[PDB]
């Protein structure tokens, strides 16, 4: 139809104009303004190994986000799946909450020493 | 439909080729981010809306965030990677390359001798995937949650500081 | 009007490129990257096989594939983190003590 | 001359007009940040650059254009140039699916809010790239803390969204805004309201979750090496993200453009601007929590709340549908 | 470790010896050549073995300062981090050394009062008070009671100013940014009264040996009454808006706690000692300047 | 398809192990108690074992587009459950010396046993894939359980990378066979072809990629090199568990896939699997000639006996007693591998020389040597009945090359097995009820081996009872 291809072309125009606007603003920022030189200009700002709990938090996010995508797929068809799908999602939610309770009770999510 | 699919496939193959032949972990990670965006563009061209949307949600949004997180953990500044560059010596890579080349030849010979009337590109909405997911595939859903649980507990038990 | 064969070939170059990424690379991080290339290639092949027949089975097995991808990526990266923590290197040819 | 090409050109013009209005109100929201903090702190704010300070934003734009743009030699060039681009364009494209008025929408996608979610993923990529590219251990640890925070809130952002998804029964924005034609979604999805508000505040690098202002004394902000127009790109992206999350919130929980008497765009503008003022109030009022407290509230509280909200929403929806 | 605490290790001599030149004019003008800047930046570089850190291959080393985006001076802290836990730290001070004692050997008894003003720049007359009290002890001067009440009034005004600033900066450090604006408006009211009485805002230098510089202006009671009816509702609003906030309590309660023994053995005074239940205040234990005439 | 109460009682073992996983997890989260978690582990496995008796009373039923339960499923589920129970019983005294957290081991054992039950009941490509991955994930969990150890960590890395690669191989073949056929049901693989064009190139290529994945999974040549490294690096209960339950479950699902598929009787697939069987028997017997370590030797033995198993597989479309032969030989395999690896486990416990074992542990030496003879095909043992069954199956279908392979490989096996057996009795220079429970488990394994080698009729009748859906 005409309306759908019009919306598709509008979305593509939005994409390319946003990309071009951000790149053009960066190009204008880099092109204009004079430049300086100094000794400590290229040294970093220090005003003159870290723990793996970051990995644990990110991997926790990965697993719970995959279970979240399962919930995302379920949520758009709650009515048509009937009560049986609600029950199956209820064992899903129960397993998820049991896992989260396990992670809480063992200090996996407890960042502090 | 054809243009987006072919463009995304071309930049996809180029991107992963740049991933496997790069020395900087962050540069290769960015290249495979671009490649996963291309695979999702291929998915949207084919009409699999949920599949490409999910590829950018978690495949290009969660797993490789953990990849960049681990690169941030290690601070791989090129120690024992780029000081020799042994994977770019032809006596190392030529053999496995011709192995994968003859494998690709066999695989595309098997592919090219099958029936095909094309893909009409009719969209398959997320509600149909949700209906089938909690319909005849319920054991797959629950036991895949069990699989994610197993990966979670093993990754906790192994990846500890102590 | 896109042929199923073309998507199957595209997944095939992605899969064999992941195969080279596993084989020729000595950094285990790049090897896990190549494993992700193969798993994403298989997911793409299953998506295009589902979209050819117009069924959701390809999308469901794609979701199963990416759940496996998340699980085994976490698995390999935990193993990599422990190896780098206790060994101070990521060369896998160094991790070859067992032999016979 | 053909009516189909006329309609296509009109739709393209509408999309361009919407995009220009969004970026100009993002810059005007930087100006409104300054003015509204002045109003809320018993002062006036900038009111001498033009009438009422309305020409101040032109002066900041001129200054950050003509300031020297400098990429450090030790820093990696491509990631340094790339991270503000993502921090801008991700929340811009997250706006791109909002229906402002009937007949005024850029893309009536069948996914929508999912595309908002993957732009949030691109935002966490932007902050990660900005932190790693600086080649500075202070910015390294600061951006790792920020990225872990936004992961810990983006985990339940979608699950807070899922209550409105369940009530609407689809993913499209038009169906969401038409399911609120009788009752606004803020009343049934009140737990979704608070959880999505907290997740939007945390994912947009806003107080009380903004890392570069969380610990200025350790000098560990990941913006510390960014200057020139990259710095302005970062703040324009953050303020555009404020506008984006406000418009998402209006079109999701507050009925969008639906209103009794006023034209629909007027109601949409009023509700969005009310949530922007709510952003000002929570920035100027709420103190910043500690990092482990943020972790505990993100995981042990908000995520089970979203799960119970989705379960109760499903039970109510299936119980009401006999 | 007997290392220099106020000056860099690359320093010659000891300033408080009587033969040392006090003035920088006696020294050469401060040349900062390229080599001088390189060795001065090299001297500030922290290496763990000299300071006693004694570094496991996992302890992150962190540097805060010497520049300090806050009102309380400029200084450096070196941090040893087991992950996110501070295992050991030693403060680096001497970045604000003004040589006040050797300066006191240089100025006379009368002219030293502006230098006692800037010892702690949040006290003003509170800092001027012990110096003039000790000088009057030396000279055998017994001040009249009106002088005592005026000095008590100015000390209490500057104490309220310093406490308002401390509460504002602590609240801003927690994360609430509006009470700094309100408390600085209150500081402006206090500064109005102090400017009217003495003639300057932060450093009045208004105390004198045996008394005060001038008599009180006509109308100081009006400004004092205005500030006294302005204060308590603002203090109550301060408490109910930020101090009773649960996020601030979670940030602050139970953080860096110590008992009476740890405060006594480390010389802690003020509210740091009085928070342990030890009722030791100078104004009640050893009464001075007629502080016993106040309830 | 919807799930009926009869279907609910058909899913009894999977539901029971899932509930037991949840219960064990919550007991871990309450208080970290090693003995309580082990007790709930064995109690849940025994409850699943009794649930198989209830399922046998219930009957056989196709329950899902995915799953199917018949006597095949109950038999293999019982084999896997017995293997996991023995793994827990052997793992407790080994875990008695582990300073790190002990309670995750049983959770991983139940998750992998749940995956094995899934694989035993699997009648779908999705079910096969998910059961394989549910087997694989806590196997890397348990192989690298003692990550402080050098050998366990390198074995964990090896198994992780190789199983991920084979998983992608299998899933790519899965996608190819779906692209050719159009349905993931087991019965519709090649059903869309007839009149002589059954051998479609894309169907054959996708099937061959699945064959590559499963040949990794059952330690088949040339995907056999991972077996001794992973077996030696892993702890002894993990070696037992991987040797028994994983091999039994994936071989049962390979039986079901090659029995139900109309393309399972393809000529080219038959020749390829015959070549794989020949090479696996010959190689996995030839590697173990000069091994001084028990674990790598048992790994090569596992490769050889999986070659014997696939020899029994290759005549499933011509012969009729191939399934009975496979069931009997898997019972003998189960009892043999728990015997050998259990003696290894009680020698290696607690966590911290087979020659001259008889002068300090006489009964352990005795159970080890009878089970060593049992792996050889020596009479008065169940292994001899296994070789008798597989040789009868190979004879009745004119697989003469594979018969000669079995004979030669059995001779080499005789060499190294009785080498270890005589090494036991030479001359060389506890006090808890759980150690006695592990010894009791290995002793009833020995007595079962001896009795079923003397009178194998009850086992033959039991396996003949468990027929699948025709
Ligand atoms: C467009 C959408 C957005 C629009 C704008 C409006 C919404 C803004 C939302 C802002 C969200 C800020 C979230 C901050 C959460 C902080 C949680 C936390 O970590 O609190 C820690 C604190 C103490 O924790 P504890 O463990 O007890 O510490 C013991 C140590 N001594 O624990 C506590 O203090 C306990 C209480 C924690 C917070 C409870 C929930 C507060 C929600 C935000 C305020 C909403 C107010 C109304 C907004 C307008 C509504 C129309
Ligand atoms: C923060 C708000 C950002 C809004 C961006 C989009 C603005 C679109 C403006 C459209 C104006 C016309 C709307 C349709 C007609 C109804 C209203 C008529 C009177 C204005």
């Amino acid at each position: 139809s005409t309306e759908v291809i019009a919306h598709h072309w509008a979305f593509a125009i939005f994409l390319i104009v946003a990309i071009g606007l951000c790149c053009l603003m960066l190009v204008g920022g880099w092109f204009l303004g004079g430049r300086a030189r100094a000794r400590s200009k290229n040294v970093p700002f220090e005003s003159g190994r870290l723990s793996a709990k970051f990995y644990l938090v990110a991997m926790f996010f990965v697993i719970f986000d995959v279970e979240a995508l399962y919930l995302f797929a379920w949520s758009t068809s709650i009515r048509e799946s009937g009560w049986v799908g609600f029950v199956e999602a209820a064992i899903f939610i129960f397993v998820l909450l049991a896992g989260l309770v396990y992670l809480v009770r063992i200090g996996a999510l407890d960042w502090t020493p | 439909m054809e243009f987006a699919f072919y463009i995304c496939g071309l930049i996809a193959i180029l991107a992963t080729l740049r991933v496997i032949t790069h020395t900087n972990p962050v540069h290769a990670l960015l290249y495979l981010i671009i490649s996963l965006l291309a695979i999702s563009g291929v998915f949207f061209s084919l009409g699999a809306y949920f599949a490409g949307a999910l590829e950018i949600i978690v495949y290009a949004g969660a797993i490789m965030v953990l990849f960049v997180f681990v690169v941030m953990m290690l601070n791989l500044g090129g120690s024992e990677i780029e000081q020799e560059r042994q994977w770019l010596k032809p006596q190392v890579w030529i053999g496995p390359a011709i192995l994968s080349a003859i494998m690709l030849v066999v695989i595309v010979y098997a592919i090219l001798g099958v029936n095909d009337q094309g893909i009409d590109g009719t969209p398959i909405s997320a509600k149909a995937v949700g209906i089938t997911l909690f319909g005849p595939y319920v054991l797959a859903v629950e036991l895949a949650s069990m699989l994610l649980l197993a990966g979670l507990v093993v990754a906790f038990h192994v990846g500890r500081e102590e | 009007m896109i042929p199923l064969q073309h998507g199957l070939i595209l997944a095939a170059i992605l899969f064999v490129l992941g195969l080279t990424g596993l084989v020729i690379r000595r950094n285990l991080l790049f090897m896990l990257i190549g494993l992700e290339i193969m798993i994403n290639a298989s997911a793409l092949a299953f998506v295009v096989a589902g979209s050819y027949w117009g069924q959701t089975d390809g999308q469901v097995m794609y979701i199963l594939a990416i759940s496996l991808a998340a699980a085994e990526a976490s698995i390999g990266l935990a193993l990599l983190l422990q190896l780098h923590r206790r060994r101070q290197n990521l060369n896998i040819d160094s991790v070859s003590e067992m032999r016979g | 001359i053909s009516p189909e090409l006329i309609e296509i050109l009109l739709t393209i013009l509408k999309a361009v007009v919407i995009l220009l209005v969004v970026v100009t109100c993002g810059a005007f929201m930087s100006f409104g940040e300054r003015r509204l903090l002045g109003l809320f702190q018993n002062r006036y704010g900038p009111n001498r650059v033009g009438w009422g300070g309305s020409l101040q934003l032109v002066a900041d734009m001129i200054k950050m254009f003509f300031k020297e743009d400098w990429i450090p030699k030790f820093s990696d060039r491509v990631i340094f140039t790339l991270a503000p681009m993502i921090a801008f364009t991700s929340l811009l494209l997250a706006f791109a699916i909002v229906p402002v008025s009937p007949g005024w929408v850029v893309a009536d996608l069948n996914i929508g809010i999912l595309f908002f979610l993957m732009m949030a993923g691109l935002a966490v990529y932007a902050v990660l790239f900005a932190g790693w590219s600086s080649n500075n251990k202070y910015s390294l640890l600061g951006a790792m803390r920020a990225s872990a925070q936004t992961l810990s809130y983006e985990v339940f952002l979608g699950l807070s969204l899922m209550g409105v998804v369940a009530q609407a029964g689809s993913f499209n924005m038009t169906d969401i805004v038409n399911s609120q034609a009788h009752v606004w979604n803020v009343i049934p999805q009140f737990f979704g309201f608070i959880t999505f508000a907290i997740a939007g505040v945390a994912v947009c690098h806003r107080h009380p979750f903004d890392q570069p202002e969380a610990e200025q004394e350790l000098a560990d902000g990941y913006h510390i090496e960014y200057s020139g127009m990259k710095f302005g790109l970062f703040f324009v992206g953050e303020y555009i993200g404020i506008v984006t999350i406000s418009a998402l919130m209006v079109t999701l929980f507050f009925g969008g453009w639906q209103g009794p008497l006023l034209p629909p765009f007027i109601w949409f503008a009023l509700k969005t601007a009310f949530f922007m003022m709510m952003f000002i109030l929570i920035r100027a009022s709420l103190p910043r929590p500690r990092y482990d407290q943020v972790m505990s509230f993100g995981w042990k509280i908000c995520l089970p709340l979203t799960l119970i909200n989705l379960l109760v929403t499903a039970a109510v929806i299936l119980w009401q549908a006999q | 470790n007997l290392r220099r605490i106020m000056m860099p290790q690359t320093w010659k001599g000891h300033p408080l010896r009587k033969d040392y030149p006090a003035r920088a004019t006696e020294f050469s003008p401060f040349e900062l050549t390229k080599a001088k800047q390189d060795l001065e930046m090299e001297a500030l570089t922290f290496k763990p073995e000299e300071w006693g850190m004694k570094r496991n291959e996992d302890f992150m080393f962190l540097n805060l300062g010497p520049n300090h985006p806050s009102a309380h001076g400029a200084f450096r802290i070196v941090l040893q981090l087991d992950g996110e836990e501070i295992v050991d730290c030693v403060p680096d001070i001497g970045y604000h050394h003004r040589g006040a004692e050797k300066m006191g050997e240089r100025q006379s008894w009368h002219s030293y009062i502006p230098y006692t003003d800037r010892i702690e720049y949040l006290g003003g007359c509170v800092n001027e008070m012990p110096y003039v009290l000790a000088v009057e002890k030396l000279a055998g001067i017994t001040v009249p009671d009106r002088v005592n009440v005026i000095r008590v009034m100015l000390s209490e005004l500057f104490r309220i100013n310093s406490h308002l600033l401390y509460i504002s900066t602590f609240i801003q450090d927690v994360g609430a940014m509006t009470p700094v604006f309100f408390a600085f408006t209150d500081r402006q009211k206090i500064y109005d009264l102090v400017e009217a009485i003495t003639g300057f805002r932060m450093h009045p230098a208004w105390f004198r040996i045996g008394g005060v510089a001038h008599d009180l202006p006509r109308g100081w009671d009006r400004l004092l009454r205005e500030f006294l009816d302005w204060m308590p509702k603002r203090l109550a609003s301060y408490e109910k808006a930020a101090l009773q906030n649960t996020i601030l309590k979670g940030r602050s309660q139970g953080v860096a706690a110590y008992g009476a023994k740890e405060a006594l053995e480390w010389g802690t005074t003020g509210a740091g000692l009085r928070a342990t239940g030890i009722d030791f205040d100078v104004r009640k234990a050893r009464p001075y300047s007629g502080y016993e005439n106040f309830d | 398809m919807t799930i009926t109460p009869q279907n609910l009682i058909a899913l009894l073992p999977l539901l029971i192990v899932g509930l037991t996983v949840v219960v064990v997890m919550l007991s871990i989260a309450w208080r970290r108690n090693h003995f309580l978690n082990a007790t709930l582990s064995v109690i849940g496995l025994n409850a699943a074992l009794v649930s198989l008796w209830f399922v046998g009373q219930a009957g056989a039923m196709d329950v899902t587009p995915l799953m199917r339960v018949d006597g095949f499923a109950m038999l293999y589920t019982g084999l896997v459950l017995l293997a996991s129970l023995a793994t827990c019983t052997f793992a407790y005294p080994w875990l008695e010396g582990y300073n790190d957290n002990k309670d995750e081991f049983y959770l991983l054992v139940l998750i992998a046993a749940l995956g094995g039950i899934l694989l035993a009941n699997a009648n779908h490509l999705a079910s096969l894939f998910l059961g394989i991955e549910l087997i694989s994930l806590p196997l890397f969990g348990l192989v690298g359980y003692a990550f402080r150890q050098k050998r366990s960590l390198e074995a964990s890395i090896k198994y992780t990378i190789l199983s991920a690669a084979a998983s992608s191989f299998l899933l790519f073949g899965m996608a190819l066979v779906y692209a050719q056929s159009g349905d993931l049901s087991f019965v519709a693989l090649g059903k869309n072809l007839g009149d002589g064009m059954l051998n479609e190139p894309l169907l054959l290529a996708g099937f061959g990629l699945m064959i590559v994945g499963l040949g990794f999974k059952l330690s088949l040549v040339p995907f056999h090199l991972w077996t001794p490294d992973v077996y030696q690096g892993a702890p002894a209960p993990v070696s037992t568990f991987l040797a028994t339950a994983s091999k039994i479950a994936i071989f049962g699902v390979v039986m079901r896939l090659f029995l139900y598929a109309p393309v399972g009787d393809s000529e080219a697939i038959r020749v390829v699997l015959a070549i794989i069987a020949f090479a696996s028997i010959i190689f996995g017997n030839l590697m173990a000639l000069s091994q001084t370590n028990i674990k790598r030797l048992l790994g090569y033995s596992s490769i050889s006996h999986l070659g014997y198993l696939l020899v029994a597989l290759i005549a499933l479309q011509t012969g009729e007693m191939s399934m009975e032969a496979v069931g009997v030989y898997l019972a003998g395999y189960l009892f043999s591998s728990l015997g050998a690896f259990g003696v290894v486990s009680l020698m290696s416990s607690p966590y911290r020389s087979y020659r001259g074992l008889f002068w300090h542990r006489p009964i352990l030496a005795a159970v080890m040597t009878v089970m060593m003879l049992s792996l050889a095909g020596i009479p008065m043992t169940l292994g001899f009945i296994g070789k008798f069954y597989v040789l009868a199956v190979g004879v009745q279908a004119h697989l003469w090359w594979l018969v000669g392979a079995v004979v030669v490989g059995s001779a080499i096996g005789l060499y190294y097995y009785l080498r270890v057996a005589v090494s036991l009795y030479l001359h060389a220079p506890p006090s808890n009820w759980q150690y006695s429970a592990g010894g009791i488990v290995v002793l009833i394994s020995a007595l079962l081996v001896l009795v079923l080698g003397v009178w194998p009729q009850p086992l033959i009748s039991i396996v003949r009872l468990a027929m699948p859906l025709m």
